[PDB]
């Protein structure tokens, strides 16, 4: 009602979109792309019908890559941080399920009552995962299985299940030696199997590379931090509303 | 009494390779095995025809499989009967050599030795024990417990001699060198071979569409023994 009135006034303007881009990780300074590529999965395809059939995908992946010290984890954070369901692990340490349910057995009194958890717990939502080049091929290929068939089959010493998990996946790889390589293939670079890379569009790939707009825009930001003034640098949209305003542009089946 | 049967690799080459070679890194199998048979899946026209049209019999209109059951009442065995038979002929007798024929095959033994000897002197690559004698030896005892004879005969054994002749054959019967081609690596790319080895002929030849285990191992095995 009183919000509402707020709302209209976000759909109205023509630069909101820049707003959001620019707004999104204060934390982080520039690379504008993957700014685009943590929102463009908060907000989804109709990931509906179109029968007979087999439905169509739906959702988005992200695979973001690079040098280290390229905080590349602060984008990860800022997730975990701003939107519900919302899991995050570091995994190498998973361990294995983890991504997928135990499942508990006994309770006592007849049991099957299953455990969240990790990826399954957040459900509709944006699951971020360190490092996949840590996790070898044990849970990648379960990974591949909440990616490829959308569900989660778990039969384990008892009653047999299927548990349905419908997520995006946010992850962070770094490379082979934790460089380029630029005249490598990237296909050659990331180290992770081909069915799971196929399905993750795009990368959003991050590199260091000479600039003056960019370094300026450094110098000057960074001298600003050490300097009480100005610190009054800011963003449009702060935090919470940007919630509001998402959970709304999520109503619309475009 | 082991039979096996091996599967080749990488097909025709394997033949323009030397004959041995093929199992492990080691022949030794082949040595103890007696009688090998290099095989194929030839194609002759007129043999291909005969095999085709046969199949074209077998599917219908059906009637083919009674030829076998024509040498039956002819002359051909049931093979139900067969079995029977080889138990008999096992258990019964056992047969034993004749001298004249044991002769022959030292005869025999000796050109084998020293003619492919001679035929070693160029260091050509292939073999030749006395177990193979041996071999022979079980062959001709084989076939006299055929005739069920106790006793063997001479041209018994010619037909033996000749048959393992054929097996000998068997054991007689360039390369591109590009995955060979290691040289690039070990050079301008690792004078210290380290923080590659096998690890290395990976990666560079993992996304190459390239190298497989025995592939890779070949090249690097040739490589070694080739000098490079």
């Amino acid at each position: 009602s009183d919000e509402i009135n707020e709302l209209k006034e976000m759909v109205k303007d023509e630069h909101i979109y820049d707003k959001l881009v620019r707004s999104i990780a204060p934390a982080v300074f520039g690379h504008e792309a993957v700014k685009k590529g943590i929102l463009l999965q908060m907000l989804g395809g109709v990931h509906k019908s179109t029968v007979e059939g087999i439905k169509l995908r739906g959702d988005i992946n992200i695979c973001v890559v690079g040098d280290p010290s390229t905080s590349k984890s602060q984008f990860l954070k800022y997730v975990v941080g701003f939107a519900p369901r919302s899991v995050y692990t570091s995994g190498k340490a998973s361990s294995a399920a983890g991504l997928t349910a135990a499942v508990v057995r006994d309770e006592e009194g007849g049991d099957y009552t299953i455990e969240a958890g990790a990826l399954m717990l957040a459900d509709n939502g944006i699951c971020c995962i360190d490092e996949f080049d840590k996790m070898d091929i044990s849970d990648q290929v379960a990974i591949h299985e909440a990616m490829e068939q959308q569900t989660i089959s778990i039969a384990k010493a008892g009653i047999h299940a299927t548990l349905n998990a419908r997520t995006s996946i946010l992850a962070a790889a770094n490379p082979v030696g934790g460089r380029y390589n630029r005249k490598l293939s990237l296909r050659g670079n990331l180290n992770m199997t081909a069915p799971i890379m196929s399905r993750f569009d795009l990368f959003f790939v991050i590199l260091d590379d000479c600039n003056e707009k960019i370094d300026t825009e450094l110098a000057s930001h960074i001298v600003d931090l050490h300097m009480k003034r100005d610190e009054a640098i800011e963003p449009p949209f702060s935090a919470e509303q940007l919630r509001r305003y998402i959970k709304y542009a999520r109503t619309f089946k475009p | 009494s082991v039979l096996a049967a091996a599967n080749p690799i990488y097909g025709r080459y394997d033949d323009l390779k030397s004959p041995g070679d093929n199992i492990d890194f080691q022949t030794t199998i082949l040595s103890r095995f007696d009688m090998i048979f290099i095989v194929k899946d030839d194609h002759n026209e007129e043999r291909d025809i005969s095999i085709a049209n046969h199949v074209i019999n077998i599917h219908t209109g059906n009637a083919n499989a009674m030829q076998n059951q024509q040498e039956e009442n002819g002359s051909e065995i049931s093979i139900e009967k067969m079995k029977r038979y080889i138990t008999y002929c096992r258990l019964k007798c056992a047969p034993r050599l004749s001298p004249q024929a044991a002769e022959k095959l030292s005869s025999n033994f000796v050109t084998i030795r020293k003619q492919l000897l001679i035929n070693e002197l160029e260091s050509t690559e292939r073999p030749i024990t006395i177990r193979q004698l041996e071999a022979i030896i079980r062959i001709t005892e084989s076939l006299a417990k055929l005739e069920l004879s106790p006793i063997a005969q001479e041209r018994h054994v010619d037909e033996a001699i000749r048959l393992f002749q054929a097996s000998t054959m068997d054991a007689a019967s360039t390369s591109l060198s590009e995955i060979r081609r290691f040289e690039q690596e070990l050079k301008r790319r690792l004078p210290i071979g380290w923080s590659t080895s096998y690890q290395t002929l990976r990666r560079e030849f993992v996304d190459t569409h390239r190298f497989s285990q025995l592939a890779l191992d070949k090249a690097l095995y040739a490589l070694e023994k080739h000098e490079t």
